[PDB]
């Protein structure tokens, strides 16, 4: 806390509830007990419990439900920490807000007693800051790729941990971003371009550094100096348990793209993303000049 | 030798003179011996010896010339085995044929006593099956590159050493392609063709096979290193004639011969043939890949800003 003397004082305070975000087990504890919130909220919408149960709890009714239904209901939902996706047994779940509210788990951006709003289309459901779309490749095999707003994706890359920072270190960080985009957002035209361009502007010997995301689902697989296609085939095909046929893909030209309209309707492929993409080689060249006398390869040209 | 009964006999023959071409020191001896032949031809043309000396030789006359000029005449010539380039003190050398014919070193494709024709442009002098041209790069540094008939170089690459599997024949081709990138990068057709071969043969297939028989072959291309990287190594880093050692970053910055020279050394540059070949060349590359299977390929053709 800032002091009234031109400096800074450090307060020592205590309290009982809430979670320290840094605890070694925040993710697991916030995960387990959010499983429990949603298991409960399912129960209310299903008729297992009512508001009456806040006072007189009908425990054998909930014990019966766990016994006859627990393992089934557990598979109806995806729970990562404090984020979930629930597929309840019917749409009564949208009004089940007692207990959700009594347990203090207020819903963001909605009236306390206002019905929740659901999605019929799995591709429109948000999870872990992403939507997920299904892509078919040229060889008929299908992928389900994660998607996120381009501008939010780039904006985080376009910001730096601080000054006193070298040109080599700021290059290395940019590699990590670009190489990650190549793993997970290759299906976006602009990101594919910008990712390859970064990879073309940064030395091939320079190992990436830094954190590109905090997600507990980031493979981390991109902070290598292996061929990015080589890792792409590994994670999307060889080690993908959902991939029956493991024929490797030979060139970026074969890795698919979102349907054009989803790309433009998900934040630039616009008059200005023609000038940009046309003259992006100029940009790479500038960056290589800043970096100086190192070993660059040209990955943008394997895009034609 | 074929026998008169459907099979083959081996004769055993003998003789004294002539050089066995596959002796351990044929190159050295032929160089030393041919140095001597040219040094004598120099003497005849300068006037130190004449046809008289074939009978009663004026030995003190030749030994003075060696004492007084030998070292200098030595630096006036390039001699590699039986090939020379000679730059005599004046063109009397043309007519100086007596001791050359007497020593049996009969010139190819010219009358025995017909004057030798010379060249004032070094870029026209043939040596070791090549000519040499000077190129200036985009950055102002000069290269002097070995050139050769394009059809002669592709044609040797089209000859297979049978029993060579699709992999062994792919590897032999990479050898030719890699070599073309070291020495004939300045030929449009060959850069294209060598870049295509490297895009059609697996990354980690080490090249194998004889690409040239010259003893000026680096063999520096029988690596699986990056071909640009070896280019900078030989043309810049290790090149003793490059004062500045700034490496070049992309093939777009490695020069070409002037287009006139390209066509003139038998380039296809111009015809609908070469034009349409260049267009449809990726189709060829993909066939070779499909022919070869599920291996790791990379795309070097496109790094021609294409
Ligand atoms: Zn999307
Ligand atoms: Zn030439």
């Amino acid at each position: 806390r800032p002091s009234r003397d031109g400096g800074c004082v450090m307060d020592v305070i205590t309290r009982r509830d809430q979670r320290g975000s840094g605890q070694v087990v925040t993710y697991a504890l916030n995960t387990l007990t959010n499983i429990k919130v949603q298991l409960i909220r399912m129960m209310e919408g299903e008729g297992v419990i009512e508001a009456s149960d806040a006072h007189n709890p009908r425990l054998l009714r909930v014990e019966r439900w766990l016994r006859d239904h627990g393992e089934e209901r557990l598979g109806r939902m995806l729970v990562s920490g404090d984020d979930c996706v629930v597929r309840p047994v019917d749409d009564r779940f949208s009004r089940a807000l007692y207990f959700l509210n009594d347990m203090a788990k207020t819903r963001k951006d909605i009236g306390e007693w206002e019905h929740s709003v659901g999605f019929s289309n799995w591709e429109e459901v948000p999870f872990c800051s992403h939507h997920f779309h299904e892509l078919v490749m040229k060889d008929g095999r299908a992928l389900i790729v994660p998607c996120r707003d381009q501008d939010e994706l780039v904006g985080r890359a376009r910001v730096s941990p601080g000054c006193g920072w070298s040109v080599r270190e700021t290059a290395c960080l940019s590699k990590a971003y670009g190489q990650m985009w190549l793993l997970s957002y290759f299906h976006r035209r602009d990101l594919r371009t910008l990712g390859l361009a970064i990879c073309s502007a940064v030395p091939i010997d320079w190992v990436p550094t830094g954190r590109t995301t905090w997600s507990i689902h980031a493979s981390g697989a991109w902070m290598t100096t292996e061929d990015m296609l080589d890792v792409w085939n590994r994670v999307w095909i060889l080690d993908n348990p959902f991939m029956h046929s493991k024929e490797k893909i030979v060139e970026w030209r074969d890795v698919p793209y979102l349907p054009k309209s989803h790309d433009m309707l998900c934040s630039l492929v616009r008059k200005e993303r023609a000038e940009w993409a046309k003259n992006i080689w100029g940009a790479v060249e500038k960056v290589r000049k800043m970096i100086g006398q190192e070993k660059f390869k040209d990955y943008l040209s394997c895009m034609d | 030798r074929p026998s008169r009964d459907g099979g083959c006999v081996m004769d055993v023959i003998t003789r004294r003179d002539q050089r066995g071409s596959g002796q351990v020191v044929t190159y050295a001896l032929n160089t030393l011996t041919n140095i001597k032949v040219q040094l004598i031809r120099m003497m005849e043309g300068e006037g130190v010896i004449e046809a008289s000396d074939a009978h009663n030789p004026r030995l003190l006359r030749v030994e003075r010339w060696l004492r007084d000029h030998g070292e200098e005449r030595l630096g006036r010539m390039l001699v590699s085995g039986d090939d020379c380039v000679v730059r005599p003190v004046d063109d009397r050398f043309s007519r100086a044929l007596y001791f050359l014919n007497d020593m049996a070193k009969t010139r190819k494709d010219i009358g025995e006593w017909e004057h030798s024709v010379g060249f004032s442009n070094w870029e026209e002098v043939p040596f070791c099956s090549h000519h040499f041209h000077e190129l200036v790069m985009k950055d102002g540094r000069a290269l002097i590159v070995p050139c050769r008939d394009q059809d002669e170089l592709v044609g040797r690459a089209r000859v297979s050493p049978c029993g060579w599997s699709v992999r062994e024949t792919a590897c032999l081709s990479k050898a030719y392609g890699q070599m073309w990138l070291l020495s004939y990068f300045h030929r449009r057709d060959l850069r294209t063709l060598g870049l295509a071969i490297c895009s059609a043969v697996p990354i980690d297939w080490v090249p194998t096979g004889r690409t040239t028989w010259s003893i000026h072959a680096s063999g520096a291309w029988m690596t699986t290193e990056d071909m640009l990287d070896v280019w900078n190594r030989v043309w810049i880093l290790d090149n003793p004639f490059m004062h500045s050692k700034e490496k070049i970053v992309e093939w777009r910055d490695v020069p070409y011969l002037p287009k006139s020279h390209d066509m003139l050394c038998s380039s296809l540059v111009g015809r609908k043939e070469r034009a349409e070949w260049a267009k449809n060349i990726w189709g060829a590359v993909e066939k070779v890949r499909k022919m070869i299977g599920q291996e790791k390929f990379k795309d070097y053709l496109s790094c021609m800003d294409r």
